RNA sequence: ACCCCUAUACCUUCUGCAUAAUGAAUUAACUAGAAAUAACUUUGCAAGGAGAGCCAAAGCUAAGACCCCCGAAACCAGACGA
RNA sequence: CCGAGCCUGGUGAUAGCUGGUUGUCCAAGAUAGAAUCUUAGUUCAACUUUAAAUUUGCCCACAGAACCAAAUCCCCUUGUAAAUUUAACUGUUAGUCCAAAGAGGAACAGCUCUUUGGACACUAGGAAAAAACCUUGUAGAGAGAGUAAAAAAUUUAACACCCAUAGUAGGCCUAAAAGCAGCCACCAAUUAAGAAAGCGUUCAAGCUCAACACCCACUACCUAAAAAAUCCCAAACAUAUA
RNA sequence: UCUCUUACUUUUAACCAGUGAAAUUGACCUGCCCGUGAAGAGGCGGGCAUAACACAGCAAGACGAGAAGACCCUAUGGAGCU
RNA sequence: ACCUCGGAGCAGAACCCAACCUCCGAGCAGUACAUGCUAAGACUUCACCAGUCAAAGCGAACCUCAAUUGAUCCAAUAACUUGACCAACGGAACAAGUUACCCUAGGGAUAACAGCGCAAUCCUAUUCUAGAGUCCAUAUCAACAAUAGGGUUUACGACCUCGAUGUUGGAUCAGGACAUCCCGAUGGUGCAGCCGCUAUUAAAGGUUCGUUUGUUCAACGAUUAAAGUCCUACGUGAUCUGAGUUCAGACCGGAGUAAUCCAGGUCGGUUUCUAUCUACUUUAAAUUCCUCCCUGUACGAAAGGACAAGAGAAAUAAGGCCUACUUCACAAAGCGCCUUCCCCCGUAAAUGAUAUCAUCUCAACUUAGAUACCCACACCCACCCAAGAACAGGGUU
C-alpha cells in the first residue's frame, strides 16, 4: 500500500518516519522513560545533519545574491560618475 | 559510437501547461532540490557513475539537498535518468538552532520544523 | 551483423519496449459519428410539349419487343401519325404530381410508353395492339379526361 | 521440436521476445518521473553570473583541511609505560 | 545502383490516368527488390498529409523523437546516432510507414 | 528417517567447464619459495659510524623482512656384453 | 622397445612446455602500446599494490582549435575528494558477448579486424534452463516491511441486374482484313449504343462490356501460406470493480 | 561358401562343492521425452514415469576400459640421413 | 605473398587507432661551403633507443625536399672522419635440405572425422505473367525478377574433444521424416478407351536377383505392383568384415645433386576388451500379384480395349505343427504342412440464410462417412516331464 501511503503523506514504508517506528518500544513498569533506542538516535543525528545543510545552502545562496547586488550597484556607480572634469572650449 | 549526450536547451524551457500540471511558479523559483537516486549506475557509463558519486547519491532512496544553481543543475542533467528531483518546500520556514533537532523531511517534500509523533 | 542487414534485425529489448510505448494512438470519437446523426430541364420542356399539344396521350407498358418488332410497330403508328415517346419516370412522375393530371400517377410504375397524337386515331392504334397480344394499352387520357382501356375502346367505336 | 540455432539470445537467429503490459507500464512510469525532472530543472534559482563566486571560501577551506590531514601524517608517540607494562606477564600472587 | 526510401524509381506521364499506369507499375513495383508502391501526385500528397495528420493527432504522450532527443531513461545507450534524425521510422534498410 | 521446498561434485585449465576437458578407489605416512642490490621499520652512536680493511655534503653500525617440486627425447667419458 | 647396445658417472642435464604447490581471517586489485629468430616467452611502458611528500585532481563556461555526424580538446564557476611526486616492487602482456560507427567476408557465422561504451571472468533477483540482455551492487542476525526488473498479441477474399437495331463489309489496306493484322479518320440515325474495351472467327458469323430502359443499389470489410527426421508439450481459463 | 539353414557329439556354458585373479573405480540415493547449455544431458528447465531386491542374456549409451594421439600444428626441443 | 620508411582513406571535428584492408610513393637529387660555434625553452610516433623545432649570445652576412634510412662491438686512418639490399631493415661475426625409420614435450590455443554455427553453393514452395504450348500465361512447361522455407552436398568458421569422440564401403539389426517408388481415395487434363501427365490426401504394408569395379555411385543382364528420396556421430567395428584408405618392405613413371618426395598407379602388411551402471530381452485385426468371369462388354472410325460385382489360384509376412516327404529318428527341423478377421477423409452431393435468386456451410444443417487370449492355487520330501540355465511350471490314483 505504498502509493496510498504516499498519497496520504505517510511515507511509503510503514517503517518510515511514523509513530510506529519512532515512538519508544517500551518503558519501565513504574513509568520511567526508557533510554533512547539506537536506530532512533542515528535517525535524529542524520536529520540534524540534513537540516543543517538546508540552512547552509540557503544562506550561502542568499549571501551570493546580495553580493551580486552589491557588486552591480558599484558598477552602476562607476558608470554614473561621468562628470567631465575640465570644461569644453574650442569650437563651442 | 556511444558518446555523452548533449540535451537540447528546449527540453528545459518549460510551458504554462507544464506549470499547471506540476504547480510551480516561474517567477519566484524554488531554491533547494531534494534529489533521490532511483536507478543503478551499473550498466551505465563511467562518467554517469562519477556524477552520482559527486552528487552524493551513492545509496538509493536516500534523499540529498542541492542548490538550484545553474552549475549543479548541469550535473543533475547528465544523471536525470537515474534520479528524481523534487523541490524542497518549507511550510514553517528554515530551521532554527532551537528547532534543528525536531525536523522531518516527509514524502511530500516538506521539511517540517516540529515533529511530535502525536495525532492531530 | 552490420547495421544494414538483408533480414529484419532483432532489436535490443529496451528498444523494443521503446517502440511499443511510442506506438501511435488514434483519436477516439466519444459517441461514434456513425451512431450520431442536368438534362431534367430539357426533359421538362419535352414533357410540357407532349402534354400541352397532342390531345390524345396513351400509356402502354414497354414490353421487351425485339428490335425489328419495336421498329415495325413504330412505322405503323407513324403512318397513322402516332409518336412513341419513351421518357424516364424519375422526371415524369413528380411533374404529373404538380401539373394536375395526377390520377395517371399510380399508373406510371414499371416500364412504360406514351403513344401521343393531336389526331385521336385510336382505331388504328387498337388494330395494331391486338395484332401483338402481349401488349396491354395500360390507359391514358383523351381531351383532358382520364380514361381506362375499356373507355378508350368505347370512345373508339 | 522448436530449437533456436546456437545460443538463444545472441546471434543472427534469436528466440523472439515480446513486450508484456507490465513491461510497458514500468517504462511509462519511469518516463513520467523523468518528465517531472525536466520541469524542476527548467527554473534555475540563480544565474551563472550570480553564482560565479558564492562558494569559493567554503571550497578553498575544505581543500585546506584535506591538505592539513595529508600533511599531518607522522608516526605515533611511544611510551615507557607501554614498554614496561610487558613485565606484568609474570605477575604472580605470591 | 543504391536506392533509399522515398525516392521515385521511375516516372511516367502523358495522356493517361493513374489506373492505366497503376496496373503494370504495381506489377513492376512488386518485382522490385525493396518495398515499393505505384504512386501519383495526388496519392503522394495524400500519403504525406496523412502522415502529418497522424503525427498531429497522436494521443500517445510519448514519442520516439522526444525520448531519443532528450535521452529519456538513457535510451541512447540502445539507440544509434542516426536514430536522432530517423525518429524510429527506419530500421536498417526498412522503412516503417505506420510509425509516427 | 523419508515424502515438501531449494540446490549443475571438486581441482586444474580457460574467453567460457555440470561438462561427455585434466586428475583422483579410499586410508595412514611422506611430499614443494633457498638470496642478493637496494628500499622500509626498529635500536646504537652521530660529522662521524664500525672490534684494522669500508663508507660518510646525516651518516654509519646491527637486526628484521622476498625469490619452489616432479618429468623428457638427448649429449659426452669410462667400463661390461657375440 | 638398436636411425644406433647396456651399465655407471658428469647429472639435482635442460625444458619460454604440461602437471603439482600444504593453517585462519580482513583488505586493495582486470590488463592503451612498443621492441623482440617474437607473438606458447621476455623487457620497457601502461594498469594494479604498499609506504612517504606535497598541492590540487575529477565534473566543467563564455572565449577559442583549416583550408582542401554523434562527439572531442580546452575550461572559470560549481559539486565533490582526489591528484601528482618521491621510494620499493610484483603480477596481468593467448578475451568473450551485447549496443553503436566502420572495415573484410555472402549488407553469412557463436566469423574476422579496429574504435566509443556496457557487462562478464564478483553478489543477488528476473528473461524456462542460462557468462556476456534487464534490475541491483559493500557483505551479519530477524519466523518484519516498501519496492526493482519481471507474464506476447494476432484470424483474412459473396458481388449486380437488364438489354443491344443500324448509315457500312468508314476509308486505305490487303487473298480477305467486315468494331477488332496494320494505317488514317473517328463523324453519324434512333428514346438510347465506341466507326468498339475484352473474347471469337482463314475471313465471316458469333457473346460480352461501355448506352436505353429498369430500380432498393451497388450492399462493396481492399486483405494472403506450407515443409524432417526418438515423443505434442506445463495444466488450464474469454465476463466480480488496478 | 551361399540360397537357407538344421541335427548330433565334445569344449565352453549354467547349477552344486573346493580354491581364487585383472584392467577399472571423484562421490552416487546411477530413469524416459522435448528443450537448454563449453554448441550431442541419468544429474539443468518443462513434462512423464516410479514399492524393494537377486539370477541369466545383450551391446544402443555411460563422447565405455586400455595407451599423457602414430596423423596435423607449435617448441629459438631432439635425432638419423644427404 | 610479405617483413623497414613516408602520404591519403578507414579514423568527417585535440591526440591515438587494426586487417594477407583500400590506393600512392621512398632507399634520392639539387644548391651551398658560417650546411660555423654555442645556448634558454619546448615537441616527440604511445616505453627505451632514436627523432624534431628553437629565442638570446660569439663569429660572419648585410638550404629545397615527404620518405630519401641502419645501433653496439669491431675494422681503417696521424687525426678529422669513413665502413653493411646488417632489406628477416632494434641488426646472432659465420650454418641448407630431408625424414613414411623416426623420437620427446605439449596443443582441441591449430588442421584432418564427426558434432555445432552459417546458407554462398544446393533443394523446394509460392507470387509475378514475358514466352513456349495450332489459337490460348496458368492441361503441361517456363525467362527476368520477388517472397519464404529446408539443412541431404561443396565450402566457410575454428566453439567441445589431440592424458584418443577409431575410418570408406559391405554384413547384421534397423528407429524415424515425407518432399510417395508401389498398393488406397480424390480434383484437373491438350482425360474417348488402354496408357499417361499434373495436383490434393495418405507413412498401416512393401520396396528383387545377378555380371564388372574396394566401392557409394554408375553401366549392363533378367525380373517386379514398385525396385523411393533422405535423416539417424556420412545410424550401427566393447556385434562382424578390412577389398580400399592412413605407418614401417618393394616396383613403374616423374621431381630432386642426393637424402628423399608425388594432393599418380601398383604387390604386401597384428582389427584388444572376462559388461560395473543406464536401457532392452513373447505388445492374436496381414498385404500384394495373377487367372477366370464380367467381355471382346463399356469406349472407339478402326486398331485396340476398361472399372465395379463374383469365383479361385498363389507369393510374401506373422503365428503354429510333424501326418506323410525330407534332414532324421522316444525328438528337433524345413525343403513339408495348417491358419491368418476393422476403418482411414482428399472430396463429391441435397436443403438453406447472411445477400427473400443462387451457394456442400470456419452459417444453423442432411448424405457418402471389435472381439479373441489369460483368470482355481503353502500335496510337495521325493520321483518323472512334451517345463526349464538357476529358480519357476505340469504330473505322481
Ligand atoms: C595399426 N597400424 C595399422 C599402424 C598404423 C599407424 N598409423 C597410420 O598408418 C596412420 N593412421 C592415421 C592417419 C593416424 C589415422 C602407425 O603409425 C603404426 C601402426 C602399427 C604400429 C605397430 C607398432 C608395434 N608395437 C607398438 C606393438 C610394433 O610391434 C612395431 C614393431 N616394428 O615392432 C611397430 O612397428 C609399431 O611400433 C609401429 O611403428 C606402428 C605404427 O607406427
Ligand atoms: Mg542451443
Ligand atoms: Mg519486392
Ligand atoms: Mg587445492
Ligand atoms: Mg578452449
Ligand atoms: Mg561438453
Ligand atoms: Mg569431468
Ligand atoms: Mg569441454
Ligand atoms: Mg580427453
Ligand atoms: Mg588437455
Ligand atoms: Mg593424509
Ligand atoms: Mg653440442
Ligand atoms: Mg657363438
Ligand atoms: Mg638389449
Ligand atoms: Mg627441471
Ligand atoms: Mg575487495
Ligand atoms: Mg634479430
Ligand atoms: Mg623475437
Ligand atoms: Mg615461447
Ligand atoms: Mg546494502
Ligand atoms: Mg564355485
Ligand atoms: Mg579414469
Ligand atoms: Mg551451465
Ligand atoms: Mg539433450
Ligand atoms: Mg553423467
Ligand atoms: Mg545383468
Ligand atoms: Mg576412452
Ligand atoms: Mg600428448
Ligand atoms: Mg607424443
Ligand atoms: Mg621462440
Ligand atoms: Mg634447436
Ligand atoms: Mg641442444
Ligand atoms: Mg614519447
Ligand atoms: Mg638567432
Ligand atoms: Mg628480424
Ligand atoms: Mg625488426
Ligand atoms: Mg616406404
Ligand atoms: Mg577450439
Ligand atoms: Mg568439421
Ligand atoms: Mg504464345
Ligand atoms: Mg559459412
Ligand atoms: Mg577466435
Ligand atoms: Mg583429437
Ligand atoms: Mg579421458
Ligand atoms: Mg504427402
Ligand atoms: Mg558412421
Ligand atoms: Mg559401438
Ligand atoms: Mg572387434
Ligand atoms: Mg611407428
Ligand atoms: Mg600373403
Ligand atoms: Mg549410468
Ligand atoms: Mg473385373
Ligand atoms: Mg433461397
Amino acid at each position: 500500500g505504498g502509493q496510498w501511503r504516499l498519497q496520504q503523506g505517510l511515507a511509503a514504508n510503514p517503517s518510515g518516519y511514523g509513530p510506529l517506528t519512532e515512538l519508544p518500544d517500551w518503558s519501565y513498569a513504574d513509568g520511567r522513560p526508557a533510554p533512547p533506542m539506537k536506530g532512533q538516535l542515528r535517525r535524529k543525528a542524520e536529520r540534524e545533519t540534513f537540516a543543517r545543510r538546508v540552512v547552509l545552502l540557503s544562506q550561502e545562496m542568499d549571501a551570493g545574491l546580495q553580493a551580486w547586488q552589491l557588486r552591480q550597484q558599484k558598477l552602476q556607480e562607476e558608470q554614473r560618475k561621468q562628470e567631465n572634469a575640465l570644461k569644453p572650449k574650442g569650437a563651442s | 559510437k556511444f558518446t555523452r549526450s548533449r540535451i537540447p536547451e528546449k527540453v528545459f524551457q518549460a510551458s504554462p501547461e507544464d506549470h499547471e500540471k506540476y504547480g510551480g511558479d516561474p517567477q519566484n523559483p524554488h531554491k533547494l532540490h531534494i534529489v533521490t537516486r532511483i536507478k543503478s549506475t551499473r550498466r551505465r557509463p563511467y562518467w554517469e557513475k562519477d556524477i552520482i558519486k559527486m552528487l552524493g547519491l551513492e545509496k538509493a532512496h536516500t534523499p540529498q539537498v542541492h542548490k538550484n544553481i545553474p552549475s549543479v543543475n548541469a550535473k543533475l542533467k547528465v544523471v536525470k535518468h537515474l534520479i528524481r528531483i523534487k523541490p524542497l518546500k518549507l511550510p514553517q520556514g528554515l530551521p532554527a538552532e532551537e528547532n534543528m533537532s525536531n525536523t522531518c523531511l516527509k514524502s511530500t517534500g516538506e521539511l517540517v520544523v516540529q515533529w511530535h509523533l502525536k495525532p492531530v | 551483423s552490420k547495421a544494414v542487414t538483408r533480414h529484419r534485425r532483432v532489436m535490443h529489448f529496451q528498444r523494443q519496449k521503446l517502440m511499443a510505448v511510442t506506438e501511435y494512438i488514434p483519436p477516439k470519437p466519444a459517441i461514434h459519428p456513425s451512431c450520431l446523426p442536368g438534362l431534367i430541364r430539357l426533359l421538362r420542356r419535352e414533357i410540357a410539349a407532349v402534354f400541352q399539344d397532342n390531345r390524345m396521350i396513351a400509356v402502354c407498358q414497354n414490353v421487351a419487343l425485339s428490335a425489328e418488332d419495336k421498329l415495325l410497330m413504330r412505322h405503323q403508328l407513324r403512318k397513322h401519325k402516332i409518336l412513341m415517346k419513351v421518357f424516364p419516370n424519375q422526371v415524369l412522375k413528380p411533374f404529373l404530381e404538380d401539373s394536375k393530371y395526377q390520377n395517371l400517377l399510380p399508373l406510371f410504375v414499371g416500364h412504360n410508353m406514351l403513344l401521343v397524337s393531336e389526331e385521336p386515331k385510336v382505331k388504328e392504334m387498337v388494330r395494331i395492339l391486338r395484332t401483338v397480344p402481349f401488349l396491354p394499352l395500360l390507359g391514358g387520357c383523351i381531351d383532358d379526361t382520364i380514361l381506362s382501356r375499356q373507355g378508350f375502346i368505347n370512345y373508339s367505336k | 521440436r522448436g530449437r533456436i540455432p546456437g545460443r538463444q539470445w545472441i546471434g543472427k537467429h534469436r528466440r523472439p521476445r515480446f513486450v508484456s503490459l507490465r513491461a510497458k507500464q514500468n517504462m511509462i512510469r519511469r518516463l513520467e518521473i523523468e518528465a517531472e525532472n525536466h520541469y524542476w530543472l527548467s527554473m534555475p534559482y540563480m544565474t551563472r553570473e550570480q553564482e560565479r563566486g558564492h562558494a569559493a571560501v567554503r571550497r578553498r577551506e575544505a581543500f585546506e583541511a584535506i591538505k592539513a590531514a595529508a600533511t599531518s601524517k607522522f608516526p605515533p608517540h611511544r611510551f615507557i609505560a607501554d614498554q614496561l607494562d610487558h613485565l606484568n606477564v609474570t605477575k604472580k600472587w605470591s | 545502383t543504391p536506392v533509399k526510401a522515398g525516392r521515385l524509381v521511375v516516372e511516367m506521364g502523358g495522356r493517361c490516368e493513374f489506373e492505366e499506369v497503376q496496373g503494370f507499375l504495381d506489377q513492376v513495383a512488386h518485382k522490385l527488390p525493396f518495398a515499393a508502391k505505384a504512386v501519383s501526385r495526388g496519392t503522394l500528397e495524400k500519403m504525406r498529409k496523412d502522415q502529418e495528420e497522424r503525427e498531429r493527432n497522436n494521443q500517445n504522450p510519448w514519442t520516439f523523437e522526444r525520448i531519443a532527443t532528450a535521452n529519456m531513461l538513457g535510451i541512447r545507450k540502445v539507440l544509434s546516432p542516426y536514430d536522432l534524425t530517423h525518429k524510429g521510422k527506419y530500421w536498417g534498410k526498412f522503412y516503417m510507414p505506420k510509425r509516427v
